[PDB]
């Protein structure tokens, strides 16, 4: 009953972002607010077709707009990411709460060099919406035909011929 | 290899559960169910069950305790029995080794025993899902939806409990 | 490196509980103007060793009516419990990081009943089996107190992840929010482990031991060794429970120096406790919990509950 | 009154335990419907995203549902920070 | 009735049986004789 | 000062979701190449392995169904080494 | 169905057979029948965890709940023969016999 | 149910766990949420000696969810073979296999 | 593994402190140390008889007790709902019916000790 | 017993009841059978005598044991579907395993050798509560999943318990070990026509309910435990025995009497269904009950019986307990054939 779509092992050849989850825990949300568009899009993707092999390219729009993130932050302040992220990392929990003075360290330069801010509690957590030239997915599912309803009845309700009918009982 | 131990702690499972049935005295019955509840526990929890393992090793050895609490109070007699006592004890037992035994050597040669249902011999690691959890176990928020969802239940329940509390009340209050 | 560190967790744990049977005999006798024990090396410090050595080579004697399986077993459970409940404490990184560490911990807290029975009913002897049944009761019937004290407790904290205690205290002790609570867990605690004035199983005019009766040298102090285990343990589960301490992440040195402080004060205040009061009757005993103990931790239990959500203060489940 | 006020007194004296249970009770559940945070602790509740807020396809016509997740419209906790 | 029927003797008309041999006992205890908290 | 602390806390506990929002579909977008790198690994390799057998249609799907499900994980970790089976079911649990 | 299941369901068919089998003992029997619960205990909270169950993760406790109170009134009731009649053996459980 | 008081006064009192595409806690999807969904709304209002055939391939891969019988026999004999010809020795596990 | 490997630890810690217990020391084995004690005597023929008791009833209650403490132990799980307020009013009913049977244990004799 | 402790016995007896018919989820029709069964033993211990502990004690075991294997039915089709919905079942030995669990709970096949005894057990109001309302549970729970049962399990089942049910009365003089026999028999009559339309077993069941409180009411009216303590009561109460005579002969099924109509519903329903064999079975064996239902007539009514001197005395004492609901509950139990079609008001 049907074989495989697995695209090939060219296709899901990408680069993977190979960093720590330290570092990755210490951009977080400068990171969400400046490549929100591109994961956005892709997890639509997801959620709308149910289905990861119609997203491999959101995956490698994501990945390619999260490097260039990584890239224009190492092109400038990264010495103040090297102790934040180390400092995060030191953490058994990754706490952002034992690292305020590097975050403040931090937040600094991607403001009055990248232009960034660091997004306000809860301000990177309200579902946004997203434009998408892609169609809709009109069967995810890719359910069949519905079966067909039982007959539906009407009509009012005229006595009963001769009554009961049950044996002898004549009403 | 500890690949098998998912397998082996079902299969001590059973062996204690067949002398804690195999009719011997009474707290040794409790020693065979003992063994078989501390090595389930083992089962749900490696199935991540860890809140319903530990729930069952706390109410389940406390319930024994309690069947114990009578065992030396109103089952106790001046010869207690002995798991060595009577003969047929030895063959129930060694009856509950060889069956388990013999479906599993077929499970592992076959992988498609015919004993009541369908059955395959190739472990119990595959029956797991792949997926994540984000910051929250799926089973302790499961059993936490008992006080937004279980409207009926938690109802029904605690009413049981009180009738329950009346009647063991009521039988023995020996007039 | 693992099976060092468990290593590590076991052997000074049992020179702890070793040392704690000098430390009793000595805070005792002071309490009651005796020198205490100062004669076996300097202040007395070699003589747990030598009676040690003696219950070693004491001959343990093998009860005639009973049934040996049980009577070696007995040991086993309740010394291997004893020592395996002090896996998930929260040392300012706790051994093993089990997410209900607290409901694992307190679950191991009622398999002393599982010692308890066997020693008095295997032995086979009156005072074995009155005693037998007599503290059962008395600890199960302490473990429902000790139930609804730490659920009432831990409904602030957030979850049953005991690392994570610590965090809820950082800037008060959490007695300051639950002082009448803890007043009940500690003395449910001094119930649970059978001492001077709940004991009410030793009672040496008509239970004289009543479990550790017919148990001679080794099997024998294996029990002792599982009650004076239990004594630091519950100690330190209430020091960290009630008496928070700092934890700075890079000096872990501090938080463990705190809390080792908190649990010996809490040792000596059980020694201060026993080297004082009278002890319970069985009647009284029971009377204690089910009349008095009992409303109360209900009632606290439900003021607990009901406080973070007025306060809207619920606790982070994470 | 006079009998009531009496029976409070003997209840205080002769089971301190009692009254002082059922008095702490009495309040845990007449307390909660009272208090005025209660509601405060639902919007706590509420407020922590445990999952992914998956976004909405964007067809044009829903000004309430921001563009951009920094932008300014749509859900604020700042009472969360102030609280 | 057959033959072992006649072993079936009817059933009192209270529905209670004659209350079986007097198990009722007090568990004598010797307390002694040693027992040094007695002042030996 | 246990509500106050509490507060903060809820406060840290939003903060820490909402980087595990913002990072979480990186997370999945590697999780969807890796699975499917399992699969077509599994897929190549078990086609060598089912040439010789007479009757094995290669890379059939059990369910009638087109539409894709979630790989069930014993495929995933198949033919893999022992330790990696052993890690990716029974770490978290075991892991302390 | 992997192995784990044929372990517990062969549990409860020997417990089944423990229990309804009977052979001298009305403790040791009801002891069993309480073991048979925590043999569908165990059974329950595999395919609820299995299958992510979610809401019914609280059923096992729920089931748990009521079988400790079977067993709750049967030792209740074990007493209640046991102190007229002397021991739990059922072959004196007799009287009740026309 | 035998008297259904929950849809004539108008409330549910279990039908809330009954299965388990329902509004689980926090949005917790079951394993077969998408098959028992395919399968419950492909018989609804149909009858279920009607229902029981018509919606057939719903159910038999609603129930390979669940058990994954035929996937594992799947699994199982591919192992069989992988095994059967590694002992009598022709290829090896290509690197990804290893490490 | 590591939870397990601890557990193993100490079982095997356990059973050679046992082992050197009862196997180290020597006993001359002779026949009338087996003779049971009892402050002086022997039990009698006793310690072994049906214990005819009556705190059963306290026996009892812990249990059906403690299957409420189960079913009201997943609270600090439970109070991170979004409809806190039939959590709180459910919970209450929980606890209010632990006192409803504990104060019925208490008025009919019951969790009296009987006597 | 407080008489609150015993209503309080009597309504959680009753919510027990009616979670079972109108809960959906399985789980739930467990818990409400437990909570019947929880809820009934203390109301059975009310008298307290060995011989009640005895009736609880088996009473205890044959149920718990049927629940048991109720939850086994019940988690083996929750592991082949995923639904506790109750309906039909989609493992055939999940069917089967929860066929023999409710039985038990019934008293149909071999597993009926408990319900005379505790009947001998308990006092008769206590029977009259076994032997009426714990039933409605289980035939509710059986009317639910009749889509799936198998029918040559339910045939030959109820066809035992017909069989056994007239049998073992026949050798049995204790009114509440007869009652008990008869139940048994009618429990087979209603679960023979169970799989083939449920209206007509919910009809035979209304029946049978009527007429055994009828019946019970008739015998604590005459307070009668042995078939010479019914003859004794011949003289006191001459219109409470001859009333006696007539509901026993609407035991049987005598026409034009009410207990007629369900054996001829039943027949005729399972004459159309091309089951012509099958009735005639316990169209004869109906006669088996009518055996020993003559004997007790003439016990009671169609022959006097020896009285007893001091017996006279008890013509000086009326019976004070009312025991509301008897004459109607006597006339509906008598004449009710003339109202045969009412039966579509239950389909
Ligand atoms: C068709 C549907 C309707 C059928 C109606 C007729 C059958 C019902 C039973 C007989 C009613 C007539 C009568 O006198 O009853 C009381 C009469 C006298 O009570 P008793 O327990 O025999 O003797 C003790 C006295 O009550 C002395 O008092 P006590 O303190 O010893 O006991 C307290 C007393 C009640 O005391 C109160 O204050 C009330 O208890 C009862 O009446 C027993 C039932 C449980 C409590 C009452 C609640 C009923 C609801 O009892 C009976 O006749 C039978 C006892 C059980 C009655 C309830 C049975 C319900 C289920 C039967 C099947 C129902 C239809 C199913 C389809
Ligand atoms: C007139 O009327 C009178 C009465 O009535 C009418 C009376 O009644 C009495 C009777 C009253 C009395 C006898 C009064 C007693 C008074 C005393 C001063 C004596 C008692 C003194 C005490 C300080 C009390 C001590 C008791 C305690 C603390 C608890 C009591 C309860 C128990 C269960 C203890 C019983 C004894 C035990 C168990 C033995 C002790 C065993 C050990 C210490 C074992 C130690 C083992 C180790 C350390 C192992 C580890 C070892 C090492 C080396 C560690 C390293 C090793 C490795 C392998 C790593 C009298 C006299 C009377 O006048
Ligand atoms: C392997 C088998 C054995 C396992 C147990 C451990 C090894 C054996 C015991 C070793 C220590 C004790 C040796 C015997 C000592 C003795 O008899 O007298 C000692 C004596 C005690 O002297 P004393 O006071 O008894 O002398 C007699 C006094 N009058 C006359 C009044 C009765 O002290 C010494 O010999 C000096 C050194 C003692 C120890 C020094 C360190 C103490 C501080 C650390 C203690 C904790 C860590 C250890
Ligand atoms: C049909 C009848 C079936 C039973 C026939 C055999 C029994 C006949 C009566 C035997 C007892 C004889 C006797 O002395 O009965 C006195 C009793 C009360 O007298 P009385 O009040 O006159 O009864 C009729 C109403 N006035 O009166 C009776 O017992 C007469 C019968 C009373 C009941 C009516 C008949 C049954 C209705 C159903």
């Amino acid at each position: 009953p049907g074989i495989v779509e697995l695209p090939t092992l060219e296709d899901l050849k990408v680069q993977e972002v190979k960093v720590s989850s330290s570092v990755l825990k210490a951009a977080a949300h400068h990171y969400g607010a400046q490549c929100d568009k591109p994961n956005k899009e892709f997890m639509l993707c997801r959620w709308e077709e149910k289905d990861p092999r119609r997203c491999l390219e959101e995956g490698k729009l994501v990945n390619q707009c999260a490097l260039d993130f990584f890239r224009q932050i190492k092109r400038h302040c990264a010495e103040p990411f090297t102790e934040y992220w180390t400092c995060i990392d030191y953490s058994g929990l990754q706490l952002f709460r034992h690292c305020r003075k590097q975050q403040a360290k931090f937040d600094e330069c991607v403001l009055d060099k990248l232009g960034w801010v660091r997004p306000d509690l809860g301000e990177l957590s309200k579902v946004t919406k997203v434009k998408t030239d892609r169609p809709l997915p009109e069967n995810p599912y890719h359910s069949r035909a519905r079966p067909e309803p039982n007959p539906e009845a009407e009509g009012d309700l005229k006595p009963a011929k001769h009554g009961s009918r049950l044996f002898f009982w004549t009403m | 290899m500890t690949m098998y131990i998912a397998f082996i702690l079902s299969t001590i499972f059973v062996i204690g559960f067949v002398g804690f049935s195999s009719k011997p005295s009474p707290i040794y019955g409790g020693l065979g169910l003992i063994v078989s509840g501390g090595v389930g526990c083992g089962i749900v929890l490696n199935f991540g069950g860890s809140f319903l393992g530990l729930m069952v090793f706390l109410i389940y050895l406390g319930g024994m305790l309690v069947v114990f609490g009578y065992t030396t109070a109103m089952a106790t007699e001046m010869y207690p029995e002995v798991w060595v006592s009577n003969k047929t004890v030895f063959g129930a037992f060694v009856s509950g080794l060889m069956m388990e035994f013999c479906m599993v050597y077929y499970a592992l040669k076959e992988e498609e025993v015919e004993i009541i249902f369908k059955f395959n011999g190739l472990g119990d690691w595959v029956i797991y899902d792949t997926g994540d959890s984000g910051f929250f176990s799926e089973e302790a928020m499961g059993i936490a939806a008992l006080y937004s969802y279980g409207t009926w239940l938690v109802i029904v329940t605690g009413w049981s409990l009180l009738i329950g509390v009346v009647v063991i009340m009521e039988i023995t209050r020996g007039n | 490196m693992f099976m060092i560190n468990i290593l590590s967790l076991i052997i000074p744990i049992l020179l702890a509980v070793a040392f704690l049977t000098l430390v009793e005999r000595k805070v005792l006798g002071y309490m009651q103007l005796r020198k205490g024990p100062n004669v076996v090396g300097p202040y007395g410090l070699l003589q747990p060793i030598a009676d040690a050595l003696k219950l070693v080579t004491k001959e343990p004697l093998r009860p005639g009516t009973s049934s040996i399986s049980m009577f070696i077993i007995a040991p086993i459970l309740g010394l291997s419990l004893a020592l395996t409940m002090w896996v998930p404490l929260p040392m300012p990184y706790p051994l093993i990081n089990m997410n209900l560490g607290v409901l694992f911990m307190l679950a191991m807290s009622s398999l002393a009943v599982y010692s308890i029975l066997w020693s008095g009913w295997a032995s086979n002897s009156k005072y074995a089996l009155i005693g037998a049944l007599r503290a059962v009761a008395q600890t199960i019937s302490y473990e429902v107190t000790l139930a609804i004290i730490l659920l009432s407790v831990l409904l602030m904290n957030g979850s049953y992840t005991l690392s994570t205690l610590i965090t809820t205290q950082e800037h008060i002790w959490m007695i300051f929010t639950s002082w009448p609570l803890a007043m009940m867990w500690f003395i449910s605690t001094l119930a649970e482990t059978n001492r001077a004035p709940f004991d009410l199983t030793e009672g040496e005019s008509e239970l004289v031991s009543g479990f550790n009766v017919e148990y001679a040298a080794g099997p024998f102090a294996m029990f002792f060794m599982a009650e004076y285990a239990n004594i630091i343990m519950m100690n330190a589960f209430t020091a960290i429970l009630f008496l928070g301490a700092s934890h700075d992440p890079h000096t872990p040195e501090l938080y463990t120096i705190n809390f080792v402080l908190k649990t010996l004060a809490l040792t000596i205040t059980f020694l201060w406790i026993r080297a004082s009061y009278p002890r319970f009757r069985y009647d009284q005993l029971m009377h204690l919990l089910w009349k008095s103990f009992l409303p109360l931790t209900l009632a606290l239990c439900m003021w607990h509950i009901s406080l973070p959500i007025m306060t809207a203060s619920i606790p982070p489940q994470s | 009154a006079g009998r009531i006020a009496s029976f409070l007194k003997n209840a205080w004296a002769k089971e301190p335990v009692l009254v002082a249970s059922f008095a702490i009770g009495g309040l845990a559940i007449i307390l909660p419907s009272l208090s005025p945070y209660t509601n405060y602790a639902i919007r706590i509740n509420r407020a922590t995203p445990y999952n992914y807020p998956v976004p909405l396809r964007d067809d044009g016509n829903m000004p309430d549902v921001p563009s951009h997740p920094q932008d300014p419209q749509g859900p604020s906790l700042e009472w969360l920070k102030n609280l | 009735p057959t033959k072992e029927t006649a072993h079936w003797k009817p059933p009192p008309w209270n529905d209670v049986d004659p209350p079986k041999d007097t198990l009722v006992s007090n568990l004598t205890l010797n307390f002694g004789p040693q027992h040094p908290a007695a002042h030996g | 000062s246990m509500m106050k602390w509490n507060r903060e806390r809820r406060r840290l506990q939003i903060e820490d979701f909402e980087a595990r929002i913002a990072l979480m579909p990186l997370f999945q977008a590697e999780k969807d190449r890796r699975v499917l790198q399992m699969l077509r690994e599994n897929l190549e390799e078990e086609a060598i392995i089912m040439k010789d057998v007479p009757d094995w249609k290669v890379g059939e799907s059990v369910f009638h169904t087109t539409r894709w499900v979630t790989p069930m994980m014993g495929e995933l970790y198949g033919l893999r080494t022992n330790e990696e089976i052993l890690s990716a079911t029974y770490g978290f649990i075991w892991y302390t | 169905m992997p192995l784990v299941y044929m372990n517990i369901i062969m549990a409860f068919a020997i417990a089944l057979a423990g229990l309804l089998m009977y052979r001298s003992h009305l403790m040791s029997s009801l002891l069993c029948l309480e073991g048979m619960m925590l043999s569908l205990f165990i059974m329950s909270t595999l395919i609820i965890l299995n299958t992510h169950f979610t809401l019914a993760n609280m059923m096992p406790i729920i089931l748990l709940v009521f079988a400790a109170c079977e067993a709750a009134l049967g030792l209740s009731l074990l007493v209640m023969v046991s102190n007229t009649y002397g021991t739990d053996y059922v072959q004196n459980l007799n009287l009740l016999q026309c | 149910p035998f008297f259904d008081v929950q849809k004539r006064l108008g409330l549910d009192l279990d039908r809330w766990m009954t299965i388990q595409s329902a509004e689980q806690p926090h949005k917790i999807p079951g394993r077969c949420h998408a098959f028992e969904k395919e399968w419950i709304e492909c018989a609804h209002g149909i009858g279920g000696i009607r229902a029981e055939k018509e919606c057939k391939i719903e159910f038999d891969d609603f129930v390979e969810c669940l058990l994954r019988q035929k996937t594992m026999k799947r699994l199982s004999a591919i192992k069989r073979q992988r095994d059967k010809l590694i002992k009598e020795g022709k290829y090896t596990p290509p690197p990804h296999h290893l490490g | 593994m590591n939870i397990m490997l601890t557990l193993l630890t100490n079982v095997t810690l356990a059973s050679l402190l046992v082992l050197i217990a009862f196997w180290l020391p020597q006993l001359n084995a002779y026949s009338e140390k087996t003779s049971p004690y009892e402050c002086g005597f022997d039990p009698m023929g006793s310690a072994r008889l049906p214990f005819s008791m009556k705190f059963f009833l306290v026996a009892i209650t812990f249990l059906l007790f403690d299957l409420e403490i189960a079913l009201l132990l997943p609270l600090p799980w439970a109070s991170q709902t979004n409809n806190l307020k039939t959590m709180l009013t459910m919970a209450l009913f929980l606890l209010i019916l632990l006192a409803a049977s504990l104060a019925y244990e208490w008025t009919q004799k019951g969790l009296e000790w009987a006597e | 017993m407080n008489p609150i402790i015993y209503t309080t016995l009597i309504m959680t007896v009753m919510s027990g009841t009616m979670l079972v018919m109108i809960s959906s989820h399985w789980l739930l029709i467990w818990i409400g059978f437990e909570m019947n069964l929880l809820a009934m033993i203390p109301v059975l211990m009310k008298n307290f005598n060995p011989r009640a502990t005895e009736a609880a004690t088996k009473y205890f075991l044959t149920q718990a044991t049927a629940s048991m294997m109720l939850m086994m039915a019940i988690i083996i089709n929750l592991l082949y579907s995923g639904q506790w919905t109750i309906t039909k079942m989609f493992n055939p030995v999940a069917m089967t395993m929860m066929t023999m669990a409710l039985a038990m709970k019934l008293g149909l096949s071999p597993f009926h050798f408990w319900v005379p005894e505790v009947t001998q057990g308990i006092s008769l109001q206590a029977g009259l509560l076994l032997l009426t309302w714990q039933k409605l549970a289980p035939l509710s729970v059986l009317c639910q999943i009749s889509q799936s049962i198998n029918p040559n399990l339910m045939l030959t089942m109820a066809m035992l318990s017909i069989l056994i049910g007239g049998w073992g009365g026949l050798n049995q003089t204790q009114l509440r070990k007869i009652m008990a026999y008869s139940s048994i028999a009618h429990m087979g009559w209603m679960t023979a026509v169970l799989p083939y339309n449920t209206t007509m077993t919910i009809l035979n069941l209304l029946i049978y309910i009527t007429m055994t409180l009828a019946m019970f009411m008739l015998l604590i009216h005459s307070s009668a435990t042995t078939t010479l303590s019914l003859s004794h009561t011949w003289n006191k109460m001459p219109v409470i025995t001859s009333l006696m005579m007539v509901t026993l002969l609407s035991m049987g099924g005598l026409p034009p009497l009410s207990g007629f109509m369900p054996k001829w519903m039943i027949i005729q329903e399972m004459t159309k269904n091309e089951s012509i064999i099958m009735p005639t079975l316990m169209a004869m064996t109906a006669l088996l009950n009518l055996y020993f239902y003559m004997r007790l007539a003439y016990s009671s009514s169609l022959t006097m019986f020896p009285s007893t001197n001091n017996m006279k005395m008890k013509w000086q004492f009326e019976h004070t307990k009312q025991m509301k609901l008897l004459p109607t509950m006597i006339v509906l139990s008598t004449l009710v054939l003339p109202m045969t079609p009412a039966l579509s008001s239950l389909n």
